[PDB]
Order: structure tokens, then sequence, then C-alpha cells
DNA sequence: ACACCCTTTCATTATTAT
DNA sequence: CATCAAGCCTTCCTTCAGGTGTTGCTCCAGAAAGGGTGT
């Protein structure tokens, strides 16, 4: 580790104002009138995945050219 | 829609930054501790990425009025202006948590987690006020984004872009400006000064003897607080160009056009703060409405559709919409 | 394919973050407790290793744009100004299920596993927008990666790289901006002030009144109802500055190319990361290299012009049923 | 209402402005040190935005008073000269606590963190003088913005929107002048000077011989040398004075005190007149109102003001200065 | 008649650094 | 028409005022299960 593990925050929302605009317009066909954000397609979820900065070593028997080219795409 | 209007404060201004800020009395921002300090309120600056000699970009101050100030200042002119006469002219009225909601956005603290209507959302951003400022105790995101108001100047220069290269300030911006706030009855000095005062000479001289003991208590501090309060507050110097980006996305035409009514009603507003002091006092000499020049001194004198759209939708305001903004759904 | 979007903040960046922050009256950012802390919401930092003034690498706080919001903006202007217009153009609706798929990469519409054919994968991973991001029930992995908005500074250097010395900013990119809610009943100030409210002065007294029993309640409770008075912070990232951004298409075809670039053409009047109230995120673009080569122009992008064919052919070719196939089946 | 007070200064304005600000014997300011370096108080200067090549603009400094000075000038002039003898003629009587929160803003330095039920905020603000000038203990916002006296001048072109496109003096408006206190018991002369203190002669001797002492090495002499900075007289000024949403009876009761504005010294300098001025012009929201007995026209504002000083009475001052 | 939608409904701790 | 003085001194700041109150976050990030009803 060259870094303090840390912890990534992301979120996963639909966007209601938008839904709303496409619903009045009709190019949204929800018959529902009321999102949810505990579940359902309008759920804003919260998690938190963690991150770490390191060096990453792999010991192995292969073939080093093989290696190299995959690893180098 | 992309509004950019640019004023001219003719009178300083004043946003207090908040902060504990102290001065010399020669004028040295935040001395070391030892010396004499006085109290300072400086105004409120931003930090901004500028070009300072050449690729030598740096986060330099830039002293400015913050976008939610400037937001609450188009809020309350539109409502003051356009939104409250359009409402009492007819018997229109709002409950003092839709008062509450239309001024500071929500109704109280404590909002519902529980989301509004679809059809709701939609007419709230169809209205010509609330999807503007989309508060409420079920946020609404309101479609008006307002900028912080930007000195035309070299350290803004990154961020103004191009067109703006005259009329164009450099170097210091501010100024320090002192206030003495000095006792009253120590300008007493006749008996004929004296005679609105319950007892005449004698509660003046009550409290002469209470200020010397205050004096003595103070020193004996050193080595209650009485009315002497000599301090410093910096602001901007007048005269300056600003400018005031203005913005709405995807909006209806009566919601551009409500802003257009406060930008034409912005005479005679206060920019933040100092009131006794005039401060915020301003002059816009331009409006570009998405690139062309709509202000003349009398007025707007352009973008007519936007204007008969308002027109027509504070024809048709009303209080329904206010209060089912208002209402909470736990309350 | 790599695009390289350098971008241009006008005003400050705000991609808010968790966690109880305080700060004092002065710029004291979390402040032992025993004295009077504030809530702050800072902009959205990361950890990154840099290697300036030494050769080793130490971790220091890189104040940047999640590549999740920036993916998201993506995705959004490409809806909003590509793919909505012309599917309205057409006349084509979407489900539930075909838009938490297209606008949010969710599996609401079959929840549970859907099986996707190997040659259904290649053909919705040719589409122009499908193929970008996938996501639904078969959860697609898509063509696309985008990077997080990277500031062109020195903490910034391990993730630039070489070619950014220039226009490198250095130190504090953030800022403590205050904002207060003031309570507009306690700026009543005459009868012609009032008498649009209900009631008028006899409610707003009872607001007045009602204030103080919630001061007075809340003083005794320190020694729930909350009021519209509040004053909090925010950490902003400074406007003016300079950000790069990476977008990665992994073998894409020509028309996924043109989409992305149809975005970059119509991002101008998009924000980064929210703040929207305060105008937070808008920028102008000030370079977009495609595979190094510099295409931005200052009029949306000029060349690329099999890019924009390619795109032109797909969304005059775009329906809904592939986004209805790509969602439900 | 927005109010144009055009005023001319009759004798130099002096208001002084905080600093530790030097003169030497020629008018370099602030010089380096090792010269002759006798203390300056300057005026007060505003930087403010003017081209300075025409097509530039950039701060230039202009000696102005400030609008705290103004303000409470006008607010001692017009509770001076109105409302206390509207007070003793019909016998009100403020408490000290109610005096000092009429001319400064409260009676204490502490204002209580408390908000103020809104009939007391609308009978505050529909008073006249409260109106105007808010504060107290619950710190009330008044109705009257007072703006910094500007001298109608081309660095503040960017100031004066419009009106003066020919009347603008151009050039440096102010004059360091000297000042010095001699001790006087070194200019006697006559043993028939010495005949009214006591001790005589030789008492005044003693005296002499402390200032050989203060020639030889806290104690400070009374042989002075100064200088201030002021602004020249017979400049003409500008005076904005603004109103947020009026009743009518502060109009005239700002109208009274413009009216009788001409016994009193704009704050600073008092024992050399500084502060003499006279007014050439008042505009009430763009129309010249005033003539040379002072203000003529307004007629509605002076009227509703006299009503107001009728039922002028010391309880509402009482309730507004009386803390929470 | 089944997919879509609007309301209950139930589960248990626990301190906090920067 | 040319110099001849072509300054000397000494003052060269004084006292306080050298903030006060208030804000000092809000909420949600569930998803069956039991009812409806709308194509």
């Amino acid at each position: 580790r060259q870094l303090p593990n840390q912890m990534w925050m992301q979120t996963g929302r639909l966007s209601i104002v938008e839904a709303a605009r496409h619903r009045q317009s009709g190019y949204l066909q929800l018959r529902a009138g009321k999102p949810n954000p505990a579940g359902g397609p309008f759920k804003t979820s919260i998690y938190h995945r963690p991150i770490v900065q390191a060096e990453l070593t792999a010991f192995c028997v292969g073939d080093q050219q093989g290696i190299e080219a995959l690893l180098s795409e | 829609m992309q509004i950019e209007v640019t004023v001219r404060n003719i009178t300083p201004i004043f946003s207090a930054a908040p902060g504990s800020n102290y001065i010399t009395i020669d004028g040295t921002i935040n001395p070391p501790p030892g010396v004499s300090r006085f109290p300072l309120v400086r105004t409120r600056m931003m930090y901004v990425a500028a070009d300072v000699g050449d690729g030598v970009i740096k986060s330099v101050p830039l002293q400015i009025v913050p976008g939610n100030t400037m937001r609450s200042l188009l809020r309350r002119t539109m409502l003051k202006h356009v939104i409250e006469p359009a409402l009492v002219e007819k018997g229109n009225k709002l409950s003092i948590g839709a008062y509450a909601t239309a001024y500071s956005g929500n109704a109280t603290g404590n909002p519902d987690g529980v989301p509004s209507s679809f059809d709701e959302i939609a007419t709230m951003r169809a209205h010509p006020f609330i999807g503007l400022f989309g508060g409420g105790p079920r946020m609404l995101e309101g479609r008006l984004m307002v900028d912080s108001l930007y000195p035309i100047h070299t350290n803004a220069e990154r961020i103004l872009g191009a067109g703006y290269e005259n009329e164009m300030m450099s170097g210091p911006i501010t100024q320090v400006v002192w206030a003495r706030r000095m006792d009253p009855i120590l300008n007493l000095g006749s008996s004929e000064d004296v005679e609105v005062i319950n007892g005449g000479a004698v509660a003046a001289n009550g409290w002469i003897q209470d200020l010397l003991a205050n004096s003595k208590a103070a020193a004996s501090k050193k080595k209650g607080r009485g009315l002497k309060a000599f301090n410093a507050h910096e602001v901007v110097i007048p005269g300056l160009k600003w400018v005031w980006r203005i913005s709405l996305d995807r909006p209806t035409d009566a919601q551009v056009g409500l802003v257009l009514l406060a930008l034409n009603k912005m005479t005679n507003e206060r920019i933040a703060g100092g009131h006794s002091k005039d401060y915020g006092r301003f002059v816009i000499d331009g409006v570009s409405l998405n690139g062309e020049q709509v202000w003349s001194q009398s007025g707007i004198t352009g973008g007519e559709q936007y204007f008969d759209a308002v027109a027509e939708a504070i024809d048709g305001l009303s209080s329904k919409e206010f209060e089912q903004f208002a209402q909470s759904a736990k309350e």
C-alpha cells in the first residue's frame, strides 16, 4: 500500500425531475405518479466501496513474452 | 437560457464574510498578536485560479457577492415586485408556511423524505416562480441557476473568457472603511441638551460614573459592554463593473419572463448588505439574452415574447400552487 | 479510442461528500469538541499519490469530480441532446424498464436475471448508445470508460502524467463558501409586507412567538422542530481552473465515438456535479484531443467527419425498440 | 425615495482617517525613515473606479465624508431640532436608554439575539424617526440608506450617473494644513503677565526648567507641531439619501432635517469651523425641490411629518429601547 | 387475468475520529 | 555689468474606542405483501 485505504461513495439515482418531464411529455410511458427512493426504478441508492492505491505483485508460471503482450493491452 | 447581465455598483459592496478578522490602526490585515487590533468584517472574497505572469496560474483573492445572496435578491425582487402585487390585486392569499416556502425555499426545517408526485413536479417546474426556486418540504430542483456577482477584473479573466478585455479592472479592488460608534451622552453639553432625559443631569451623570467604573474594570482586566465601539469593515470599491450569470435549464417562456421582470425591477434594490450605509446600490448597464444585448437605459426593450408570457402567467397566478407546494406530506 | 477533454470551470465545482464535517466561524475545518462548530459539506476529494519535490510519493488530497458523476453527465447529455430529441422526432416512447435502463442503467424492468445470447450481446454492444453503458437487466459491459474529472494540479501529476506542467495549479484548490437561510417572517416589516399572508399580523406574530418558544426550548435543552434560520458552509473547488477528463472507448464503432463527440458538442449547456441552485459546475470546453489529435474548435468540433456521419446514420436509424429489447427481451 | 443633496462646503472638509500617516517639511506623505517626519492625519479617502487613460479604469482615491458620519449628522439635526423640541413641547421625557437608542442605535453595546414581535416591528417602522433609523437591542432595520458624501469630481464619473456632465471638478482636492501649539509660558514676556498665576514668575520659571529638562532627555510638553490633510473648501459634493418603501412622515422628517441643515457642521475639525457647508440643491426622486429659503414642494411630506410630531410620545422610544 | 401501482410493515443496535 | 548673502531651530502627537447576536442542518438512500385497477 502506497496510500491509506479510503472509501468511495457512489450513488445510483434516476433523475426524478427528468422523468417527470418525460412522463408529462409522454416520452416515458409510466402510469405511476409517485417515485420511490427506497426501491424501484427511482431508488436513490448509496454504496461505499473501499479504495486502495498500491503496488500489485503476482507470482505465476508462464511465458514472459505472452503475458507482456496481454498486460501491454 | 444564459442571461449575462452586467451591473455597475455606484456605492460600495459589503457582502460580509464570516470570520474572526482584525486590523491594525494603519491598515494591515490580520496583524500578529500583541499589537492593538480592531475588529474587521471583510467583504466576501472568493479564491480564483488566475493568470499572473505567464502561465504561473495561481489561486488569488477576488472579492464577490455570493450567488446565494444574488439568488435571494432576485427572488425577493420578483416576489415584492411581480408575484405579490399580482397576488394582492386579486383575492389570493398565502399561508405563513406558504410565504416561508416562497421566500426561504422551505416552510420549516425537518423536511419529509417522501418525494413529490411526477405530475406535481411537472406542474411546479411549469410554474413561473416555483420552477425557478424549487424548495418546499419535498425538495424540487428549481430550474434557475444563479451565479455569483463577479467583478470584471483580471483575476476573473479565465472565468469571463472573451469580450470583457476592455473595462477590466486590475490591482487592488477593496477598501477598509472605519466606524466609530460614539457614546451619545458624551456629546451632552448643556442643561438644554439634557431636558429630554428622565432626571436630566442626574441620570446622565449616573451613566457617566457607570462608564468610569466600566473603564476601570476594563483596565483592571487588561492589567456589560459600553456604547463605544471603534471598528472596521472591508468593502469592495464602487464604480466597478460586475457580471452576473443567470441560467435556466430549458425554461418555460414565463419563467425567463419573470427573471426579465425582476431584472427590470432591480432599480432601487441593495445587493448584499450595509443597509444603513446605502451599500449595494447598483446600476445595470447590460443584459445579454443568449448573447444579444437587450438592455437600454429605459428598460429591457427586447425579448417581447417572454414578457407577454409572464404577463399572461401572472394574470393566471394564484395561491393554490403555492399552498400545495408548501404542504408537507409529513405534516 | 481515447478522448481527452480539457475543460475550464467557469463557476465553482461542488461535488458533495458524505461524513459529518464541521467548521468554526474561522476557517478551521473539523475543530475539536468544546467549541462552536458548524456543519460543512466538502467537495469530493480523494487522496492520490504524488511525487512533487521528492522522488517518493505521498498521499495528497486531490479534489475531483467522480467518474460516476461524469459518466452519468455524459449519459444524460447524450439523452437530453441527441437520443430523446431523435426519439421524439420518430415519435417513439420508452417504457419504465427502457427508461430506467437508458437513463440510469437500472435493472428494474426485469429484476430477475435476463439471459443475452453472445450474438445479441454483440449487436447491442454495436448500438450507438446502448453499447456505451450497457446496464439494465442484462448488465452489459459498456464500451465506454469515463474517468474522473481531474484538476490540472500538482497533486494530480501522477494521474496526469507528462504534458500538463504548463497551466498546472498548485496549493489549495478549495474554499469554504458560507450560506445561510434567513427566516423571512423575521424580515417582515410592515402591514403591506404581511397582507399577502392569511391572517397577516396575527399569523406573523404567532410565527414569531413560536420561534421564540423554540429558541428558549433549545436554550434550556443545551443546558425537535427546526426553524428556518440556518447557517452552514460548503467547501467548493475554486472557479477558473483547468481539468482533464478521460473518455476511453474499448474498440468502438464510429457511431459511438460520434455520439460522445455530439455530447461534447452539446455539453456546454450542462453542469458538472451539481450545486445547481448556486450555478455550480458551469464550464467551457477548452480542448478535445481525439487519440491525441486536438479536434476542439470554438464552435463545437471541426473535423472527425466519419464519426459525425456514422452517428448521423445511427440517429436517423434509431428507434426505441432497441431500448425495449435491451431492457425487457 | 431617492434624495440627491447637492451641497457645497464653505470651509475645508476634514473627516479624519485612521492610520499613522506622516508628512515632511514639504508635501511628501509617509516618507522613508530618517527624514524629519511630522504626524499627519488625512481625510477619509474612498477608492473609486474611474477611467485613468479614458479606456482603462483604475482605483483612484477620492476624498469623502463617510455615510456613517453623514448619517449620524442627519440623525442629530433631525433629532435635536425636531424630535427633542416636540418631546419637550408635549412634556414627553425619554429614559437615558431611550436617549442613547435615539442618538446611537441602541443603549447597550450588547444587543439581545432575539427577534422582536411583528407588531413591534410594524409600529417601529411606521414610526418616523425609528423607521428611519433602526437598531435597538433586537436590531431593527431602518428605512433610511445614507451614502457617503462624494465630491462631484472626475474620479466619481462612474459613481455619478448623469446630470453633472459639465459640472465636474478636476485635479487634486486636498491640502495639507499645518497646526501647532506653543507652550504659552514660553510666551509670557512681562512680569505683569505672571500676576495671575500663583507662585508668580519664579513658579513660571520652574515650568521653563522642566522644558529645559525636556530639552535634554510619559509626560509630554505642550509644544507640538503637526499637520492634517483637508479637502479644499468650495468643493461641490453629492449626497445620496435613499429610502426603502417609506411612509410620508419619514420623508417629511428627512426633508425637515435638510431644511434646517444650515447651522450644522459636517463632523470633524470643530474648532477650525471645518464642517461649514451650504446646500445648492435637493432632488426628490429627480425633481429639484430646493430653494434659497430651503425646501419648496414636498408639501404632503411636511404635513405628514407635522401630524407625526403631534402625538410623538416617549412610550414608543421606551418600548423600542427596552431589551427583551 | 396479470402486470402495474398504492399503501402498511417489520427487523435491532449504538458511538463517533479528522 | 560681475559676487554677496545663496538659513538658522524646533516642533518631528495626544486618547480611546482595540464588537455585539445568531446561526452551531434537514432527509433519504427497503422492498415484500396485501390490497386495488387498467390494459
